[PDB]
């Protein structure tokens, strides 16, 4: 029960790591990476537009 | 010969009694000439080897060969600067170091055709352009804000309005912000002896827009006599290509927005009415991005108003102490 569970967890973790390292070559992480910064600058530029309107002319 | 010793301290004494002597004019230099190689200076010592595109602001008129000015480095001191005629005169002397400086080659042909250097090999020729080594610049270098999109596009309008807001508050009593409408690109260094002196010429230039492209220079020079930074919002300056060699030579700030996809998002924030020049901004940003920075002396890379204000204020404050 404990040794067998350890073996199962180790094999599954190794397989998951291999699949992760094979799918990282495609670059699926880049799409998630590029999505975060595109959202960080979004509100950082929209608030600039918003408050500059209130400083009025 | 004790005469040289007497005149050695004469220049220093006059230049030290008054520490609050105002600056008269300013001049840019672009010649990498080592002033220490030649020991020709009124005061014995080693001069400053000024680099190209260095802003020298004159404040004295000593003689016709050398003058007195100041540089643009923090805690600046008093040094010597050669006259453009003196610099032009010594420019020809540099080529005299070589065996020949003209048509007659020394390819093992000596004593047959001496070919003394004519006026062609001297500085008399090359009068088609005759660019002086020294260029006249205002005492205070202006500032031009370019980007991140079309000037006056309701998105750039809100962009620099906040930037102009904090600038006129933090620098209160120290800044002068004005808006202009006339053209600025149609202005070169020298196109005629008397360009547009009279408005009753009735020619191809009488009805054109030349009495505003030039008249904004010396008018703003008087405003620059206070040595205060000047920023405008004209709808003409969209690339520093024409501002790199103009008389103004102002301060350009890079205000890029990083990704080009975000630009569409702020465009769609207001929805429609952005189709007038929407395709332009698809390339207008990229116009000042694919080109090398070079022109932008300082670059603003911040996605928020708060730290963007501190970036501009950081550069202005340090540059403020350079010419003082």
């Amino acid at each position: 029960s404990f040794f067998v569970l350890n073996l199962v967890l180790g094999v599954l973790s190794g397989e998951f790591s291999k699949e992760r390292e094979k799918a990282k070559a495609r670059g699926d992480f880049q799409k998630l990476r590029e999505k975060q910064q595109l959202e960080e600058d979004l509100k950082g530029y929209l608030d600039w537009i918003t408050q500059a309107e209130d400083i009025d002319p | 010969e004790s005469a040289r010793r007497e005149v050695e301290s004469q220049a220093q004494q006059q230049l030290e009694r008054a520490k609050h002597k105002p600056v008269a004019f300013a001049v840019r230099t672009n010649v990498s000439y080592c002033g220490v190689l030649d020991e020709e200076c009124p005061v014995q010592g080693s001069g400053v080897n000024f680099e190209a595109k260095d802003f020298l602001h004159i404040k004295e008129k000593y003689s016709n060969d050398w003058w007195i000015g100041r540089l643009v480095k923090e805690g600046g001191d008093i040094a010597f600067i050669p006259s453009p005629q003196r610099l032009e005169s010594i420019r020809l002397k540099q080529e005299q170091k070589a065996r020949r400086s003209g048509n007659p080659s020394s390819l093992s042909d000596i004593g047959n055709r001496r070919s003394p250097p004519p006026s062609l090999a001297k500085q008399k020729q090359k009068q088609a352009e005759h660019v002086p080594p020294y260029d006249v610049v205002p005492s205070m270098r202006p500032v031009v804000l370019v980007g991140p999109s079309l000037k006056g596009y309701e998105v750039t309008d809100m962009m620099q309005k906040a930037l102009f807001d904090f600038l006129k508050h933090r620098f209160d009593g120290r800044i002068s912000i004005t808006r202009v409408t006339a053209d600025l690109s149609l202005a070169k260094r020298s196109v005629l002896n008397n360009p547009g002196k009279r408005t009753i010429i009735e020619r191809s230039s009488a009805r054109s827009s030349i009495a505003e492209v030039q008249s904004e220079i010396e008018r703003i020079f008087e405003l620059a006599k206070s040595l205060q930074l000047v920023v405008l919002d004209a709808d003409t300056i969209n690339h520093p290509a024409q501002l790199a060699k103009t008389s103004l030579a102002p301060i350009i700030v890079f205000v890029k927005v990083s990704s080009p996809k975000v630009l569409q998002r702020l465009i769609r924030s207001r929805g429609k009415s952005q189709m007038k020049h929407l395709t332009v901004q698809m390339m207008a940003y990229d116009k000042l991005v694919q080109c090398p920075p070079e022109s932008f002396d300082v670059i603003l890379d911040e996605n928020q108003l708060e730290d963007a204000c501190e970036h501009l204020a950081e550069y202005l404050e340090v540059y403020w102490r350079a010419t003082h």
